[PDB]
């Protein structure tokens, strides 16, 4: 699974800022799982 | 993981749910 550096996660965010996605929002709200796929680690609390 | 691709009677008016592995009711 992936964890991100700051610089990366900023890049990712600016992504939803891109003209492409912006127009999606203007018609319909956008969900953006920018989680490193950690959704699949159950009991993450416990793991760590 | 993707129910929408794979699949493209009755439920009671009062039920209890339980949690999916992916925290779903």
């Amino acid at each position: 699974v992936r964890t991100f550096s700051q610089q990366e996660m900023a890049f990712n965010l600016l992504g939803l800022m891109a003209p492409a996605i912006v127009n999606l929002c203007q018609s319909d709200p956008v969900f953006a799982d920018l989680n490193g796929g950690l959704q699949f680690i159950p009991d993450l609390k416990g793991l760590m | 993981m993707n129910e929408s691709q794979i699949m493209q009677e009755t439920i009671p008016f009062l039920h209890l749910r339980k949690k999916d592995e992916f925290g779903n009711w």
